[PDB]
């Protein structure tokens, strides 16, 4: 019951979507084999969450695998969990689309959606109650960006009775690779608002940031970075796979979460997260959690929440920790924060609690927070996208493709839209 | 004879609904398995349990949840051999803390289903005299499908009476946003169908664990023991021999004075550590009088602010009628616990023989005596009035109400409960008025 | 021959029951198995007063046990008595009534009056001469109360020549257990005050002062007190039962006692009573019994005789006494305490002297007094019905049953009258 | 020949004829069985005993009660084989000392089996000669059916004497609250009925067993043997030969002047303890002595108050004319015996040879001399006017008048009665006033 088809899109999209699995894969006590070798009965109690089930106690991942062009898909078969995927479900295309967002969209798109659709529905009549889909894709790219909202799209005519989860790598303007980021992720906001009802905003300048400053890792590559965000993205389905003394599934944390409709982009954040030679001095208690997951430098959206305010705060707890020392905390927390949290809503936090810790961590908690500063990132992104927009050289390679300038307008309105709101109830008193 | 149904409702109904069976178990001496190796025994097991052809003792029970985990937890934990398997009753998704969604769209599924294994409950019971509910009004589940069960079985039996055991929003504890939302939607159904409602407070719990005993951090398990221990002192008297008995009948007739003012406060004593206890008397004078302490009413709200109704005290244990009498005297002649002036004797008395069972691995002390204050009384207004500001404070915004009209209603609905809590509160602030002549 | 006929009404008057067939038991020399093992020939020569006699030497008493809730039916059958009874006399329902007398008198109680009347009629044919009825209920309590006057009221109908006995427990301000005593209390005296010729009003208050104060009993139970009132009962029915010098017939004791057909509600008591060290140290004598009677302390109602006056005054003696000091001890008694008898009365003493005293002891003496400091209970009761009435307290579930509050206000100004007529007489010169 | 009947109602008269028939057995000789082994017993068991075949002797007495009680106590008694079983009679429950209840509604069943009786039994006599009656004033049985009986018997023989020995209420000592009421009823018909009524009074006989027997606390059974001796004494003269014998016809023209004053004063003596006896000598003139003094009359009233009208002295024992001439002359000479001037001589003698009998173990002495005086004087008047009183203060208000009205009684016999007894008290007054030539 309450199934979950994940699909992974881009590179990016593909990689994480690795990272993903093996962590889950190890979780449930899963070889790369798909054989069982448990320890607990709570393991095998839900695997259907995830896994289907194969003859001879074989579990293969419910996992869709998409990209424009099949080096990646290569790369994924030959990694250490690559034999476990169903073939069926890589589907490649012949060239990656450069960058380009028309590219990713209509012309690539249009041919390969329909495959990509197939493989989907083919999974969705095969789960037995289906709650909702799960995409991991990078705005700023053409393929992920393309691909992620014409799926994202045709999805939710598809089911639209469905929650839609997005776990999105926005561009910063300090790690930027591609020159036209900005008119992709411009782009991709308008069907991201539009057509979803979770979407998880993920930086890389705040990972690389909490690589360096809290890990203390000389040399972060994009393997820990997938890490950091695979435990979040383990740390929010926690409640629906194991038992717990409050859970929290995920219409019940976006009911919590989402006061009016558009207002669904969230910052995550995890923690215990210290470094190995730290970790010996160090007790790990709920206190301790709960300072470090509301400390601004251990968030991983590269946004300052004191330039903003706390609409609604969420917290996953893991481990067999008592709850009126959570109540105490949070309502410490909302105390010191008050200025941050608004006044309008009285309780702006979500408590939620399961009883089995991740991999090798005797406790952690997952944090989920809509905040008004996340308009900071679209700022930058419109700044960038109106300087390089006033100038129409760059945009023939768009026009080819068969797009036309009034999206590029209409998206930028979009954004405005957004942000403007945000910025209203900022403002609100 | 003399049978009651228990219903559990919502994560929180079911888990106390646990402790509640294990309570009843250990009391009447019947195994998890359901076998009595084991002359009181030979029918107080009549109110709670059906015996079998084979000896095996069933609970008159029903489990219900929307989701599947905690049911799944209770079929595989210790007591799957206890309960019938039809009795767990189970759906596929959550209510996700909407009152629409547990109230109209899920649980319409489901309530058919709830009401026959009812039926069949209530057919093969032939004294039958009231229905035990347990839920938490913050959840959705709790709320929507709990208001829809009342109503059903006020429209099925009508002449019965009703009961319920409420968890309540503390006045700054909460785990969830919407409480607010979903409690004060349940209160309209909670007022009129209910015939007594006792309300509880997890903050108020967590504060007398913490002074009373001294255990640093509680957990659920200790509330739901707490409130295990306040249903079988209430149905002690049902269950067992005793000087003075009380039914649910003669405990409403003393207690409830007009129809719309049913909702006491609960306390047991004497709530005391296996430390303190060896120093401590805990006679029967001690405990009455640390029956009305503000420390121990276990919900958050002051008895000074408000006055005291009508007042029932059921001991359990060995007790003399003179001794309570003697405790009663002294409590009215004090000045600080005041009574309305319109009820001259606002004091129940009931006793019975059996002293309170302690659990494996409990916190609560073995003790001979030990008392149960019930209480109708004007305090819990001041909670109404803390979380109608709260709903308030929401609901001029429109905070979550798409939610809400999404799974199928209006903001009529909000706006008639809010009215309804407001003239509940004008009526319990109207009865404490005193006399004009 | 001179039958009488004993109903047990409630939880009080079963126990009150249990006590008094023990006593009488004792006295009459009857096991629990019903043999006779006496040792004289006075106690069979009119054994026939209180019970029948079955095949085999077995006495049955003439008993009707009744109550709603089947729990004080099993505790009496379960009791050192229990085998004794008839089990045919033990009419029960299946709901205690709460303590509401609209459902002890109008929906409970009329399936079982039926039932009560029909084994009443059984017994009463089966008596060779029936002299009156006897009947033990408490006023407070819905089933009780209730049923106990509907009973009283149908027996009336159906023997209207024959005496109706009472010995009723009324509410008292300070052993209150129950919330509505005092409106079952104003609507039982309306009843009483018709539909019977003699009532003994008892206080469990003047119960725990006498066992107290007198017996220095450190932890009293209801045990001692359904003794002493057993005591009372077993002393007024000893003409009947025993010879004497002077013989007092229940008639002969309400032609004596009632000068005017609705003054009848008496104040009874009880000599001698003593600690078991005191008992040592005392003097046993006729002067000591009349000082013991007189005081105000052994009333068993919380009333003092010194704020009143007494009306009639009746002594019945039991054991071996000169007469003459009898008389002339309640010579002077009249005439040192002349002011609390009316003038209008010349002698206001009835004295009875039987040859067997009780259970060892050398004599006894039960006192029975009419006097108008018996309307300070009704005071007290009506008070408390106003101040809970002027508010409508709790005529809701009384309502719900079907009463209305015209019979509240009538049962109001019925015991208004009676208590105007007993301060009336009181100031009669 | 020369016999008489005597009647025994209510509780009082039934014991008092208790010890006058075992007073008779021990004077006669008579075994209780019946049986008599053993010259004037050769002939005086004929007056009060009947003879039969087989030797037996049989009293001729009737026992009546409403109540069972008393009858039930001397058919188990000592002399159960005296008395004839048809002579006891039970009704089935008392008249609750309601006068009312006696008379009308309960007497009625059981006064034709009572006539019916008597008539058998004065069938068997030949030669009858009175009719003893015992009975109390203040109960309701002994007042309504000696009232009911005496009319009867009137109606029935009223050719025929008939004396009453009735208890009278004494003024301050009483048993019962309604002796007014019953008394003043049966005055009437004692009145109009009797021919000569003897008073009695319960204080008097204690205030003289206290004086002359030393006696602490009597009790009923010394106040019936010093009636059965009274009544004995009587009876004497015809029940044995003497040198001046008197009989009840001769003995009632002495002593009645007029036909409605009729209830002289009954005296005996010497009453003497055991102790004291030995002292004194107890001659003929101090015997007479002792007898006119206040201190011995048996109604509490002082004859010094009053004026005698005629006097009659019984001797019984060794005496001789002389002697009680010289007594009567010494007694005539003292002022303190006022005698009315209108009769000259006011004494009337006779003497008899038997002894008292003495029964075994009482309190009296044995004596070979006694005397017993019946006077007629103005000083019951006094006595008349206490109960008159007391009536009437009572009536005032209606004390107790339901009761009497409830069976059937009308209120204006109440008044009748009292006028009846104001005209008697008058008449009494009346006569003994003055004279003139
Ligand atoms: N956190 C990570 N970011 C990655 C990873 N690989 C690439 N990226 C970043 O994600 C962004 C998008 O790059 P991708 O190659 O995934 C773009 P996509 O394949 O969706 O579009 P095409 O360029 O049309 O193939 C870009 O800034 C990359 O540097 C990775 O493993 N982890
Ligand atoms: N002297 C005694 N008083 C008693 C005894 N048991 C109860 N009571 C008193 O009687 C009063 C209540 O009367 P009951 O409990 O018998 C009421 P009843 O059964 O007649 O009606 P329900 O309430 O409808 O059952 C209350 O004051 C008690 O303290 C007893 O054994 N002795
Ligand atoms: N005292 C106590 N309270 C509990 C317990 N479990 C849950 N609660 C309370 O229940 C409230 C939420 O309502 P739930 O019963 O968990 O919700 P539900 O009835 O399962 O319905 P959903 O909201 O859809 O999950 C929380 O605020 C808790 O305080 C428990 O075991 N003991
Ligand atoms: N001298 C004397 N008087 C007695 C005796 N017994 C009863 N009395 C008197 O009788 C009075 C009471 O009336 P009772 O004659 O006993 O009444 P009753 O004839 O039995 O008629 P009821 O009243 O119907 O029972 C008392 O005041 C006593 O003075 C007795 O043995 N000797
Ligand atoms: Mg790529
Ligand atoms: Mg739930
Ligand atoms: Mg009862
Ligand atoms: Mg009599």
């Amino acid at each position: 019951m309450r199934e979950i088809v994940h699909i992974q899109a881009g590179q990016c999209g593909n990689q994480i979507g690795a990272k993903f699995w093996e962590v889950i894969s190890d979780e449930h006590g899963i070889d790369p084999t798909g054989t069982y070798h448990g320890d607990s009965d709570l393991q095998l109690d839900r695997i259907s969450v995830y896994y289907n089930e194969a003859t001879g106690g074989k579990y293969v991942p419910r996992a869709i695998l998409v990209d424009l062009e099949p080096g990646t898909m290569d790369s994924v078969r030959s990694g250490p969990f690559g034999q476990i995927f169903r073939p069926d479900n890589f589907v490649f295309g012949q060239s990656g689309a450069g960058n380009n967002w028309a590219k990713g969209h209509y012309t690539e798109g249009a041919e390969l959606v329909d495959s990509v659709l197939d493989v989907v529905r083919k999974e969705a009549e095969s789960c037995d109650c289906l709650q909702g889909f799960q995409l991991t894709h990078s705005l700023g790219g053409g393929t992920g960006s393309g691909m992620g909202t014409l799926l994202i799209s045709k999805i939710r005519e598809e089911y639209p009775d469905r929650i839609m989860n997005t776990f999105s790598v926005v561009p910063s303007p300090k790690v930027s690779d591609t020159v036209v980021e900005p008119y992709n992720a411009t782009l991709s906001v308008h069907q991201l608002v539009e057509n979803t009802d979770e979407t998880y905003c993920i930086d890389n300048e705040a990972l690389y940031d909490i690589c360096f400053r809290t890990l203390k890792l000389t040399t972060p590559t994009y393997g820990d970075l997938n890490h950091l965000v695979s435990a979040t993205m383990s740390g929010v389905t926690t409640c629906l796979r194991f038992p717990g003394q409050l859970n929290a599934d995920l219409r019940k944390l976006a009911v919590n979460m989402v006061p009016f409709p558009r207002l669904h982009f969230f910052m995550p954040g995890f923690a215990p997260l210290t470094s190995r030679g730290s970790q010996q001095y160090r007790a790990l208690t709920v206190p301790e959690l709960t300072q470090q997951v509301f400390d601004a430098k251990n968030m991983m959206a590269a946004c300052d929440p004191r330039h903003g305010r706390y609409l609604t705060v969420a917290a996953v707890f893991r481990g067999r920790m008592s709850m009126k020392e959570v109540d105490e905390q949070m309502l410490n927390v909302q105390n010191k924060n008050s200025s941050y949290f608004v006044e309008w809503i009285p309780n702006n936090v979500k408590t939620a609690v399961c009883d089995i810790p991740p991999r090798g961590l005797k406790m952690a908690v997952t944090f989920i927070g809509n905040s008004t500063a996340i308009q900071e990132l679209f700022k930058r992104i419109s700044e960038q996208f109106t300087a390089m927009f006033r100038r129409k050289a760059f945009l023939h390679w768009y026009t080819g493709e068969g797009m036309d300038e009034m999206e590029f307008t209409e998206a930028e309105s979009n954004m405005n839209d957004l942000v403007s709101e945000y910025q209203q109830y900022q403002d609100a008193t | 004879m003399r049978e009651c149904i228990s219903i559990h409702v919502g994560q929180a109904g079911v888990q106390i609904g646990n402790a509640c069976w294990e309570l009843y178990c250990l009391e009447h001496g019947i195994q998890p398995d359901g076998q009595m190796p084991s002359g009181g025994g030979d029918d107080s097991f009549n109110t709670f349990f059906s015996e079998t052809g084979a000896g095996k003792h069933v609970p008159r029970a029903v489990f219900v949840d929307l989701e599947p985990t905690v049911i799944d937890e209770v079929r595989t934990g210790t007591y799957r051999q206890l309960f019938h398997p039809e009795q767990l009753i189970t759906g596929k998704e959550d209510a996700a803390n909407n009152y629409a969604r547990g109230h109209y769209t899920i649980g319409k599924e489901i309530i058919d289903l709830v009401l026959d294994r009812i039926r069949k409950l209530a057919d093969q019971c032939t004294g039958l005299q009231g229905f035990l509910v347990f839920h938490s009004f913050g959840g959705g589940t709790g709320s929507g499908f709990t208001s829809l069960l009342m109503e059903r079985l006020s429209v099925d039996y009508g002449k019965k009476s009703k009961l319920e055991f409420s968890i309540y929003p503390a006045p700054q504890v909460s785990t969830a946003v919407v409480e607010p939302y979903n409690s004060i939607l349940t209160t309209h159904t909670t007022l009129e169908h209910s015939d007594c409602a006792f309300m509880v407070d997890n903050e108020a719990i967590y504060d007398i664990c913490r002074r009373n005993l001294d255990i640093e951090r509680p957990t659920y398990t200790n509330l739901n023991r707490l409130i295990s221990q306040i249903v079988s002192s209430i149905t002690a008297s049902l269950r067992f021999d005793g000087a003075l008995n009380v039914d649910l009948t003669e405990f409403q007739t003393n207690l409830v004075p007009y129809p719309r003012i049913h909702f006491p406060l609960a306390t047991y004593a004497p709530v005391i550590s296996a430390e303190k206890a060896y120093h401590e008397q805990l006679s029967v004078a001690e405990i009455t009088n640390a029956c009305f302490e503000p420390a121990n009413q276990m919900v958050k709200c002051d008895p000074r602010h408000g006055k005291y109704m009508a007042c029932c005290l059921l001991y359990r244990g060995d007790v003399v009628p003179k001794d309570v009498n003697a405790a009663i005297a002294t409590i009215k002649t004090k000045r600080s616990i005041q009574f309305v002036d319109w009820c001259p004797t606002g004091f129940k008395v009931g006793i019975n023989y059996q002293p309170p069972t302690v659990v494996p691995g409990g916190d609560l002390a073995k003790v001979q005596r030990a008392v149960c204050m019930l209480s109708n009384t004007t305090a819990i207004a001041e909670a109404w009035a803390r979380l109608d500001h709260k709903f308030d404070l929401m609901y001029a915004k429109r905070a979550f109400v798409h939610w809400y009209v999404g799974e199928g209603m209006e903001e009529g609905e909000f706006s008639e409960a809010r009215e309804d809590m407001a003239a509940l509160e004008k009526d319990y602030e109207e009865v404490g008025v005193d006399s004009v002549e």
